[PDB]
């Protein structure tokens, strides 16, 4: 029908997927062991969920999701959690070692190991589309599995399945924040290897989900648990025009056609609002204007680079709950006439909008805000050639020195490899700047009158 | 004797079509079993136009459902009327268009429009005199523009000498629902002018203002948005179905909107329009009427018909109405909008009366006006257009599906084309246009 799969690739992938399928089990009814408590069609019906499941038995669900990293430590706690008897046993696959927060070990040894495996049993879970519009992968770009399957897998999927909608869900660097000394070097090993193969890639950074935590929501403890447990309501966003219906939905193609002006120019960098502090909540007014002005604040961005740095390409900002077409015109409208708030000079066109009749639902378990109207935006913009100036930055001091490369070379990996996907940074830099650039016509040299 | 096919396309205009259908089986009186229940022998004796007829006491509307992603169309079906839509009618892809025209025309509606054209086949094998072709669809939408054009373009080939007539959700003047709207808008429209005989342009941006302005709605939605569509294209086909005074049917329209085979995109409203506030104090008047069908904030365009000047209009009046009256307020706003009218085409109006009234309303006109103010609508997309192809922004995508830079080039190249003819008539003379020279004067030897 209208069919998507999740891999949920090394501890982030997985820590985030823990999160995520809760809350799609939740907004459904569907039981932490995949029960429908009351169907009023048992086979058949609405049931416009097996976009995210196939059904089983007597109406039981199982979830199109595949969970992986080569530590049976961060699997082990979904086949013995809250949840083990929803997923199914083959869709929590490990490996024998884990890959020590390092490329090499993924994509020429021991995810090289894995691989044919995960490849099966997706074609498994594919061949069971019927309606198959692609697959997302969860991950972090300073993982080491995060850095060394998605890019194996990603080798594999784009000719196995090809016109088939390829996405990435990525944690992305941290501007202060660090978790690991060897992050600048997966993250660029892995942009070289597949921003060759997704057709847009959708951003977050856990030094704003701190900030947001801190701020807008009032936390002052910040657990990953925490964290990731607003991640949630982002693909809850993106994903409601094929889980219910509304007015204007928006597919898992729209993204792509609407966010990419160029194929390496793919990477909208997210944000969603409201949110608040139990608190707050009580005194706000959250109408559709007062959100879409959280939305573009710069504080409030999910990527930490501030985009009044940049100028904007492209967006996409879908409504969901109590929304209103002529309301949302209104703010698109108004966003728009601050000019200020910065296009390209180029733009004659830059927005996406979308309608779903179904609310915003959070978790069991904390003081949390059940509003009944909320925005999901992706931002594309040259704000983050600022943060690819900052992996400019890192890589070459470390790669001059030729420090760590002796982990990547004795695992599978080139030297060349190193310097080539450097290299692509340098073009990316590039790539990035022949667009923030106004669309004035001309060319080479003169000195003199013409009048 | 005379009956007319619909067809639906796009999440877009599918959405708009579920909705007419309902407006119109209110008009005639069908019950949502698809049983006439009504309350006149006419309603159910020109039902013909619309429905197909069928045992057991039945009606099934003659509107096909289309669309390349399943998700809306299972919407229609579950909710109102849903279940007198035909089945059969339902004609649905898996993949979606993805807001893209040239994945609607070359791949997945390549792919899908055959089996369409054999239920528009098995439909025209259904009436008797075959009018013609109703299409909903949007413009920045992907299967309306992309797989509408496909289809519009292959009809032709297949009924030449039947119209196909269009309303179209187009591009807006202030926001942008689609980035890839300029691209979607500018390959339909290639598309679109070779092949239809009628084009009804309607926005977004005036659909909400005539809301929050004259309804006084202080959000309007897309339930409300539709309404308002849905009785335009009543007030349109109102002279098949129901008698009156002067009956103007859709080829006689046609013949009086359309002054050479390209001028044919319109700017349509619907009179009355009044808050439940206004509703008291207004009085509802041929006069009252005619002031509000020139209203030029009331027009279902975000541009403004005094910008330039009327080719043609057209006027379906529904109701008890009086033929002095009528003839006589369309000659007061000729005189005294005298600036507002083209100076060769002669006494600008159409006028036709219709007997009977919309459900709900006491009496209504239809406004059809086919001004050179849709100069503004090409002159901002094909712009926006050269903006894109110039940087071959957003391409990759159309061309990854087997298009080629050419076909971009041709449809601007029309639609350059296409606003130079309504550039070259918005205030055209007259008085002679050129060749001005001359023989002279006998010269000594
Ligand atoms: N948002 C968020 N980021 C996480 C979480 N867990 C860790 N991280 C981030 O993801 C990366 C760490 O993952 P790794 O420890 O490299 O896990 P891996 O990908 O499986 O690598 P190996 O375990 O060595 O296979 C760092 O860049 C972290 O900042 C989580 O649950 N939430
Ligand atoms: N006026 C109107 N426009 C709508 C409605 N729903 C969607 N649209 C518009 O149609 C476009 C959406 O395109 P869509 O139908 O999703 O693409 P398609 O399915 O590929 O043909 C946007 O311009 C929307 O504003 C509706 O009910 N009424
Ligand atoms: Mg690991």
């Amino acid at each position: 029908m209208r069919e998507c799969i999740s891999i949920h690739v090394g501890q982030a992938g997985v820590q985030i997927g823990n999160a995520c399928w809760e809350l799609y089990c939740l907004e459904h009814g569907i039981q932490p062991d995949g029960q429908m408590p009351s169907d009023k069609t048992i086979g058949g019906g609405d049931d416009s969920f097996n976009t995210f499941f196939s059904e089983t038995g007597a109406g039981k669900h199982v979830p199109r999701a595949v969970f992986v990293d080569l530590e049976p430590t961060v699997i082990d706690e979904v086949r013995t959690g809250t949840y083990r008897q929803l997923f199914h046993p083959e869709q929590l696959i490990t490996g024998k070692e884990d890959a020590a927060n390092n490329y090499a070990r993924g994509h020429y040894t021991i995810g090289k190991e894995i691989i044919d495996l995960v490849l099966d049993r997706i074609r498994k879970l594919a061949d069971q589309c019927t309606g198959l519009q692609g697959f997302l992968v969860f991950h972090s770009f300073g993982g080491g599995t995060g850095s060394g399957f998605t890019s194996l897998l990603m080798e594999r999927l784009s000719v196995d399945y090809g016109k088939k909608s390829k996405l990435e869900f990525s944690i992305y660097p941290a501007p202060q924040v660090s978790t690991a000394v060897v992050e600048p070097y997966n993250s660029i090993l892995t942009t070289h290897t597949t921003l060759e193969h997704s057709d847009c890639a959708f951003m977050v950074d856990n030094e704003a989900i701190y900030d947001i935590c801190r701020r807008n929501l009032d936390i002052e403890r910040p657990t990953y648990t925490n964290l990731n447990r607003l991640i949630s309501q982002i693909v809850s966003s993106i994903t409601a025009s094929l889980r219910f219906d509304g007015a204007l939905n928006v597919d898992l193609t729209e993204f792509q056609t609407n966010l990419v002006p160029y194929p390496r120019i793919h990477f909208p960098l997210a944000t969603y609002a409201p949110v608040i502090s139990a608190e707050k909540a009580y005194h706000e007014q959250l109408s559709v204007a007062e959100i879409t002005n959280a939305c573009f604040e710069p504080a409030n961005q999910m990527v930490k680079c501030d985009p009044r740095h940049g100028k904007y390409m492209a967006c996409c900002l879908l409504y969901r709950g109590d929304v209103v077409p002529k309301d949302v015109n209104a703010a698109i409208a108004t966003i728009k006439t601050k000019r200020s708030i910065q296009f390209v000079d180029w733009c004659p066109t830059g927005f996406k909008v979308g309608i779903n009749y179904q609310p915003p639902t959070v978790v069991p378990g904390g003081d949390l805000a059940k509003v009944q109207r909320a925005v999901c935006m992706l931002s594309n913009t040259t704000a983050i050639a600022e943060a690819w100036a900052r992996l400019d930055h890192k890589f070459d001091l470390m790669y001059a020195k030729r420090a760590f490369v002796h982990w990547y070379v004795g695992e599978g990996m080139e030297e060349g490899e190193f310097s080539e996907a450097r290299e692509d940074m340098a073009a990316l830099e590039k790539d990035y700047e022949e667009v923030g650039v106004d669309s004035v016509e001309g060319e080479g040299e003169e000195e003199g009158e013409e009048y | 004797m005379r009956e007319i096919v619909h067809i639906q396309a796009g999440q877009c205009g599918n959405q708009i079509g579920a909705k007419f259908w309902e407006v119109i089986s209110d008009e005639h009186g069908i019950d949502p079993t698809g049983s006439y229940h009504g309350d006149s022998d006419l309603q159910l004796e020109r039902i013909n136009v619309y429905y197909n007829e069928a045992a057991g006491n039945k009606y099934v509307p003659r509107a096909i459902l289309v669309d390349l992603e399943p998700g809306t169309m299972d919407s229609v079906r579950s909710g109102p009327f849903g279940q007198i839509f035909r089945p059969d009618n339902f004609v649905f892809g898996q993949s979606g268009a993805g807001n893209n025209w040239a994945k609607g025309h070359y791949t997945e509606g390549a792919e899908l429009v055959d089996s369409v054209l054999d239920v528009v086949r098995k439909e025209s094998e259904s009436c008797d005199c075959l009018q013609g072709f109703q299409l909903t669809h949007s413009l920045g939408g992907g299967t309306g523009s992309g797989m509408g054009t496909l289809l519009i373009s292959k009809i032709r080939e297949e009924y030449p000498d039947r119209i196909m007539n269009t309303f179209s959700v187009v591009p807006s003047p202030k926001v942008s629902d689609t980035v890839v709207e300029p691209y979607n808008a500018t390959l339909s429209v290639h598309q679109l002018v070779e092949n239809t005989d009628e084009t009804y342009c309607i926005d977004n941006e005036a659909l909400y203002d005539i809301c929050f302005r004259t309804l006084k709605l202080t959000t309007p939605t897309y339930g409300d948005l539709n309404h308002l569509v849905s009785a335009t294209m009543s007030g349109v086909t109102t002279c098949l179905r129901f008698p009156g005074q002067l009956n103007a049917d859709l080829r006689k329209l046609a013949v009086n909107m359309v002054p050479f085979p390209r001028l044919h995109f319109f700017m349509p409203g619907f009179a009355p329009l009044t808050s439940r506030g206004s509703q008291q104090y207004r009085a509802l008047t041929v006069p009252e009427l005619t002031q509000q069908m020139f209203d030029a904030k009331n027009m279902m365009a975000a541009c403004d018909p005094r910008h330039g000047r009327y080719l043609t209009v057209a006027a379906v009046f529904r109701g008890r109405m009086s033929m002095k009256e009528v003839d006589e307020q369309m000659l007061n706003v000729q005189n005294k909008n005298s600036s507002y009218f083209v100076e060769w085409i002669p006494n600008n109006v159409k006028t036709a009366v219709c007997d009977i009234p919309p459900r709900g309303l006491k009496m209504s006109a239809t406004f059809i006006g086919n001004s050179t103010a849709i100069q503004e609508l090409f002159k901002r997309i094909s712009e926006q257009f050269t903006a894109m192809f110039r940087r071959k922004a957003f391409l990759h995508w159309y061309t990854g599906e087997g298009m080629d830079e050419m076909e971009f080039t041709e449809a601007e190249s029309n639609m350059n084309d296409l606003v130079s003819e309504y550039q070259q008539y918005q205030d055209a003379t007259a008085d002679e246009q050129g060749e001005f020279e001359e023989e002279g004067e006998e010269d000594e030897a």
